């Protein structure tokens, strides 16, 4: 695992993104590399001890929808480190510091079945006010609760699901 | 995973445009900051060995050139940087300026004046780093260095060209010792120089000004060191102090040099290797400490004059020039089986080992025979003291192992009692007061009238007022001949029956 | 304005976050709300990034990582002058005595370079401590360092009381003790003792005991020297006392190995001699002033080839052994005359009458030291006629030695002296060239000048 | 022309990138054009990406990364054979004395394979040298490898002085003598010996004396041993003396953290056993030619137990051990003939008198080692009527082991003496049986055969 | 200790087995003499502990006896 080394490579995408504008571009052409770097083939050229400028070029012709500044010189720097294999995580740091900018947060929340959108928007009101952010709920049907709620903020979580009073219930005896 | 001292802000002018290279290869920017070694990034045309400027007036030296970084080492207060200041590369590799305008200053590391007197009056730069003249290039050393004291110029003599170390315990007189032969050369024109590495800045003061008294301070040039400046100017300064030694070398003349501390150079260069993450080995030394010490020392030599001719274009024309080292080294407890000291006795020529239970029994100076050696040997004394001392040094040797063996009585006194009476009396001769400097004469009619008989009965001790009156009563009537044997140096039967005529005339006429 | 966030904590290690152009130097002090304490950290390292990496100077827990980090523009800055005189500091200059508040005029931060060259005094000169013992066989230079090498019950505390006393008396100095890495108790018991003997209003005590995180015990000795220099400055001779540098050498040991440097000759840390000097270069005489040192000193497994005592010898002018066999003697104070050593008794540096005198004193007691297991295995009426005079001298010449202090008059009520050099090289050249050998040896005891040791003897 | 370059530069060590298709190999030498001069690199590893580790047969200051290096596709190369006698060389063959160029007709590559097992060669024709401890204790034979072992200044090389001027000038065959970062000024008083004796026309000198960066340190072992190996394949018979071995060690021990392996057991390099015997075993004899060798072999701290010595033993077959302890005597040569040892001392080589003569000096010097304790805490008087006897045996042996020298003549003005194996088997003998009890010790300390003793006992 | 271990007596069953026959009632037999070198006589050194805790047992050659002329020592 490598977070800590894609966190610098992220920061500056980012910083140079809202430099010129271009942040949603970025994102896309992030997203692009990250699934270039996940495929077999590639996966098998980017371990071998070619010389870093080659492996860079290798690496460039197989994504010519790139920006002179984004792939032709992140790519190429991150070659010279040996980092091509971060792009998947220097991806969710840069979206993660957009979110961080765009006051925003990924609200995910967990139920046995759907809510009614009355259930929902209310959750959005209150979790807003909770926070201090957009928020942008997701749901999951996951039957195991059975009934309630899973809320999860981050590492913050609220949990109303049965199962978890049940299961605290039986720590209490 | 680890990152590399590649950041946020730097990846992002690579992203601005990867060629970068279009800037300037002339400067780069400091990147961390610790325990005095710097991290620079940039500096593509930077050369191993090179002065870096830093802002304010200070210099760093690149010792490494990696993939992408510069490590450099600060000569001087460090904890003024900080991150981002930008930084310029002279394309100078590390030098020191240098010439005869420097006698009588005290100077830093880098030849900035310490003294109040304002700027030097150097005749140039010369690099701190230089290889030795090659085996071809030297001659032999045959020209003796006189010091102040008669045990050593007649046990351990020390020649033109030579190196001597002097190895002993804390508090034995090696800077006494040192500096009284400093005192000496003044007023026979080989020049001198003392390099202070890690001493503390109250002793430095007072040997400064103790050379000042004696008139010999206009001779000498002083680098100073002290035990509170960083270690990068500690390791360096010896190198400093013999790029000076080495320039009248290369002229044609004499010099002397003291290195007043090589075992805190060798603390200096461990602590800056070890900040550096390098492995150490024996003591924790570094491997290289060898290397530190040999290219330092193998620079003080002796040249045959068709290396100055061809040094100094062809005006200096036929002289020989020399620089003679005399490295001063601290031992724990008195061992030499210790990894340093026995890496300089390794590189020096002879060795003077000062023994500490001498130095407290009221022997001084405490000059060990039998452990002490000259490798050069007779070649660099005076033929009269050649010939008079002989081979003493090895008799002491025996005689000290001798009474230390046979503890119990002196049995067997077949001439014990005149071996042993003559190596008291001897012992009780070589015993001298330091600033108290006898020329060869004085040396060698006192050591003639010891070594062959004439006063082993006599062990009347009051030797002191003995050699006081004789080299008095020598001075005011009976020796015009003092003038001429301290220029000769030559032994003739004629002159030891000069000689002797006033050993007798003196020894029958004067009860000591 | 906090401009800095924690980005890690490792025991006492912190590592804060700033922009990149706001990076602190080296040894500023950032400070934090660790809960509703503020904490302080201490610059150590700049690393790459706008990261820096800082030593605590208190207790690291509860620290959250992302807390707000303010950057103060200085190093640590302590409180300094007069108005420290009879309190109680830590490291941070903060009283930790409780008589309020230290209404102090100016603040010096603790980091500075030693004099340079061209400031300090061209001339050396001694110190009249006023101990016949001291003053005799190990003289101070005005400026030097003195190392203590006792143990535990000979009165060292005593022998510093009255140094003390003696240098704001007689001289017209101050004296700051800095009690770095030593027991809590015997700070408490030592600060009683010092208040009971109007001692207290002479000196500006400073405090890192053993509970103190490591940069407390690493910084202490550096409060207490830019105490003593602020002292220097106004044209004063101080002393400062380090009750022990040992503990310095092991906290800087321990916060070496806390930043993950690479240990050195025995595991002492590599920039252990640098250390020491940057300490010790500090005490120096001045073309304005002077600070002298006494410095309690320990040796591990009493080897004295140990890195740490090597590279603290190097540094020390005189050093004082103290006894316990002078002290069961009934002898004050108890400090060994033939071990004593100082690089002073150079017969050019204190004339050749002081330097024989001494020479001569230490000649008789060492005969005496052997004439006294002869004695012990075979009986007095062994010893020849002359043996029998110098254990007649020797018995007196060790006795002249003990002194009354005016701090010790609450153990033997004898209004204590003090005593000038050239009286006791007087008294002692007396008693050792056979003078006043007409009176009892019980009349030199634990008595001034020798002409109040005849007197007595009138009176006995 | 120049098709790579440098990326990096640490110290003695060069990082070279090249395009992958035309990386060089992994001992070819490369060039550099550093500053004005030209430097050779010597490639050690190959890296990943084109690029490659080499090491810098030269000053490493003043290069840039970035430079173009220029790639020689052939490994360093030596002159070799008659055009290399009276002349000194460079680490890369160049000549360094100051007439002109080398007229050799063959050049040979410095790393090459040691001879087959059915290649060599065994000689029992054992070899007589001037020495009487050496032959007594340690004989040697032609075409056998001896080694001199000692710490700092015990006589290592005063010994290999005496070798040569014993066996190499009376002897045909051409000799090479290679200085392995030894002093500078002994190789030029070396050189003006050889030069005023005539005998330089039969002797090829090499220097890469203690002032030379690593690289030439390194290397210089291999092409001295070049040198002799080419002596050897033309059919005759060499000397080959090797002024420090422990060197060539050192200056791998010097680049090996550099070239990125971890360390070993005390620092040395993790192939310390492979670097020595790569170079160690193609020193030796074949059917077609024979190398006799004499190296001198530094002990650091004194310590033979250190790996390199410890490592080194193996190799050789005559070791004579120097020791501190007799030199502090004065009793030079400071053999010890408790250590020293010869692969030929059995009494089918040597014949029995002289194995017996041998044996019974080393049972009674260890007979006085294991006395020596009891001697020290009781004294001699203790010692049984039978003891004491081989106590003043063993003293009149290490007195009569030592020997003045031609080549020690101007550190003692005693004329050296040469003394034929003979005669001292028959003082050695004479000693043990009693003969001589009624001499004292002082008549045997520097002489030549037992009849000069005899004489000294007369003088006294 | 898997190469020293491999020396071993074998009883007639295993080398009946072994062979498949064309053997019967031989017991096979490999007997190793293992050699080490001490540093100054030190017992405590790693290798020389490994294999001294591996066999059945130890000659100690010693160089004071060596030396005073007990051979074999
Ligand atoms: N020949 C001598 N006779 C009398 N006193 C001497 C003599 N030589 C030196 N001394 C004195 O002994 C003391 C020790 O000498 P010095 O301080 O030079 O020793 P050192 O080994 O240089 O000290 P350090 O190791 O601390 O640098 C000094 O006071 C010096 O004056
Ligand atoms: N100058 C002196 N005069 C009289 N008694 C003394 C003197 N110095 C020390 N003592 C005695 O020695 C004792 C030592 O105790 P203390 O000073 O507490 O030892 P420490 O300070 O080493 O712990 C004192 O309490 C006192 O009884
Ligand atoms: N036979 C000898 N006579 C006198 N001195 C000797 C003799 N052998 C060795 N020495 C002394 O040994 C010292 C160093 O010898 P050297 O061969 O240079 O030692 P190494 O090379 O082992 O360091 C010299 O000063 C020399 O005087
Ligand atoms: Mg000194
Ligand atoms: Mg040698």
């Amino acid at each position: 695992e490598f977070i800590t080394v894609a966190r610098p490579y992220a920061k500056a995408a980012f910083d140079f993104a809202v430099e010129h504008q271009s942040v949603e571009r970025w994102q896309d052409m992030l997203a692009f590399a990250a699934e270039v770097t996940k495929n077999e083939q590639m996966a098998e050229l980017l371990s071998g001890a070619l010389a870093p400028e080659t492996l860079a070029e290798s690496f460039i012709a197989v994504a010519g929808e790139q920006l002179d500044e984004n792939g032709q010189n992140l790519i190429r720097v991150m070659a010279e480190n040996g980092r091509l294999n971060a792009l998947p995580d220097v991806l969710e740091q840069f979206i993660h510091l957009r979110a961080v900018s765009e006051a925003t947060a990924e609200v995910d929340v967990i139920s046995a079945a759907a809510l009614s959108e009355q259930q929902l928007a209310k959750i959005s009101a209150a979790m807003e006010k909770r926070l201090s952010r957009k928020v942008k709920l997701n749901a999951k049907i996951d039957k195991s609760v059975m009934a309630g709620v899973i809320i999860r903020a981050g590492d913050m979580v609220i949990d109303g699901s049965v199962r978890g009073r049940l299961e605290r219930l039986a720590d209490v005896l | 995973q680890l990152n590399s001292t590649e950041i946020s802000e730097l990846i992002k002018q690579r992203i601005a445009q990867f060629n970068v290279v279009s800037e300037a290869h002339n400067e780069g920017t400091i990147v961390s900051v610790s325990d005095g070694v710097i991290r620079i990034h940039g500096l593509a045309d930077a050369m191993q060995g090179e002065m870096i400027s830093l802002p304010g007036n200070r210099y760093a030296i690149a010792l490494n050139l990696e993939r992408d970084s510069v490590g450099a080492v600060v000569m001087g207060p460090y904890a003024d940087l900080a991150e981002g200041m930008k930084v310029k590369a002279t394309g100078r590799i590390l030098e020191v300026p240098v010439g005869r305008g420097l006698l009588g200053r005290v100077v830093n590391t880098l030849g900035a004046p310490i003294d109040g007197k304002g700027p030097l009056d150097h005749d140039g730069f010369s690099a701190v780093e230089a290889i030795a003249p090659g085996v071809i290039e030297r001659q032999s050393v045959d020209q003796p260095v006189q010091t102040g004291y008669k045990a050593v110029d007649s046990m351990i003599p020390i020649g033109r060209g030579q190196r001597e170390l002097i190895i002993g315990d804390r508090q034995t007189g090696k800077t006494a010792l040192a500096i009284d032969a400093i005192i000496n050369q003044r007023d026979s024109g080989i020049k001198a120089i003392y390099v202070a590495i890690g001493q503390k800045a109250s002793t430095i003061s007072n040997v400064v000004r103790k050379l000042e008294e004696h008139g010999a301070l206009a001779n000498t040039i002083v680098v100073v060191a002290t035990a509170s400046e960083s270690a990068a100017l500690q390791y360096l300064a010896p190198y400093a102090g013999a790029a000076m030694g080495e320039y009248f070398r290369d002229r044609g003349e004499d010099a002397l040099i003291i290195y007043d501390d090589l075992s805190k150079q060798a603390v200096a260069y461990r602590q800056i290797s070890l900040l550096l993450r390098r492995p150490p080995g024996r003591e924790a030394f570094p491997g290289d400490v060898f290397y530190l010490h040999s290219r330092l020392l193998e620079r003080a030599a002796r040249v045959n004059a068709e290396y100055v001719e061809a040094f100094t274009k062809g005006e200096v024309k036929g002289k020989t020039g020399s620089l003679t080292a005399l490295p001063i080294i601290e031992t724990q407890a008195g061992d030499v089986s210790a990894f340093v000291p026995t890496n300089v006795i390794s590189i020096t020529d002879g060795q003077i080992f000062l023994e500490t239970n001498l130095f407290n029994a009221g022997i001084r100076p405490a000059v060990n025979p039998g452990i002490s050696v000259s490798r050069v040997g007779g070649a660099a004394q005076t033929k009269i003291m050649k010939k008079l001392s002989g081979g003493i040094r090895t008799a002491l040797a025996q005689y000290r192992e001798l009474a230390a063996f046979s503890q119990f009585a002196s049995d067997l006194d077949d001439a014990t009692r005149k071996q042993l009476d003559h190596g008291q009396k001897v012992t009780e001769l070589l015993k001298q007061k330091q600033y108290a400097p006898m020329s060869v004469a004085q040396q060698s009619l006192v050591l003639f009238a010891a070594e062959r008989g004439y006063l082993a009965d006599v062990e009347l001790s009051k030797i002191g007022s003995f050699e006081a009156a004789l080299l008095a009563y020598v001075d005011r009537d009976h020796a015009p001949l003092m003038q001429e044997i301290n220029q000769t140096g030559g032994y003739n039967d004629e002159i030891e029956g000069k000689l002797k005529g006033i050993l007798d005339s003196f020894k029958a006429t004067q009860s000591w | 304005m906090a401009t800095g966030k924690i980005v890690q904590v490792i025991g006492a290690v912190v590592d804060v976050e700033f922009p990149q152009d706001a990076v602190p130097r080296v040894y500023d002090a950032l400070e934090v709300q660790n809960g509703n304490e503020r904490l302080v950290l201490e610059v150590q390292q700049q690393l790459g990034g706008g990261i820096v990496r800082t030593i605590a100077m208190g207790s690291s827990d509860g620290l959250r990582r992302g807390l707000d980090v303010k950057d103060l523009e200085h190093p640590i800055e302590v409180p300094v002058g007069k108005a420290t005189l009879g309190r109680i500091m830590n490291v941070l200059g903060e009283p930790v005595d409780m008589k309020g508040e230290i209404g102090e005029e100016e603040r010096w931060a603790i980091h500075r370079a030693a004099p340079s060259y061209e400031e300090l005094s061209n001339s050396q000169e001694l110190l009249e401590t006023g101990i016949k013992v001291i003053d005799l066989m190990a003289p101070f230079a005005k400026g030097g360092k003195v190392g203590l090498f006792g143990g535990a019950g000979v009165g060292k505390t005593v022998n510093m009381m009255e140094l003390i006393r003696n240098i704001a008396i007689e001289h017209s100095g101050y004296s700051v003790f800095a009690g770095v890495g030593e027991r809590t108790r015997e700070g408490n018991d030592f600060y009683h003792e010092m208040t009971d003997s109007n001692v207290i209003d002479k000196v500006s005590l400073v405090y890192g005991q053993m509970n103190e995180p490591p940069g407390n015990r690493l910084r202490v000795a550096l409060t207490g020297l830019t105490m003593a220099e602020k002292f220097r400055d106004e044209g004063r001779d101080v002393l400062l006392f380090v009750d022990n540098i040992y503990r310095y050498t092991l906290a800087g040991t321990e916060v070496s190995a806390l930043l993950g440097r690479m240990p050195s000759a025995v595991g002492y840390q590599p920039t252990l001699a640098e250390e020491m000097g940057v300490l010790q270069e500090r005490i120096t005489s001045t073309k304005t002033g002077s600070i002298t040192s006494v410095q309690a000193v320990y040796v591990p497994a009493d080897d004295l080839t140990d890195p740490s005592p090597a590279t603290t010898f190097a540094h020390l002018d005189a050093t004082v052994v103290l006894s316990r066999q002078i002290a069961s003697l009934g002898i004050y104070p108890a400090v060994d005359p033939l071990d004593s050593t100082s690089r002073q008794l150079d017969p050019l540096v204190v004339g050749q009458e002081h330097y024989d005198t001494a020479r001569g004193v230490q000649s008789i007691l060492q005969r005496y030291q052997e004439l006294k297991d002869i004695i012990a295995i075979l009986g007095m009426d062994e010893l020849s006629e002359e043996d029998k005079l110098v254990v007649a001298r020797a018995r007196k010449i060790q006795r002249f030695l003990s002194q009354p202090f005016f701090v010790a008059e609450v153990f033997t009520g004898s209004p204590g002296k003090y005593v000038s050099l050239k009286d006791t090289i007087r008294g002692f050249k007396g008693i050792m060239e056979g003078e006043y050998d007409h009176l009892p040896e019980q009349a030199f005891y634990m008595v001034g000048s020798i002409e109040e040791a005849v007197e007595k003897a009138k009176k006995l």
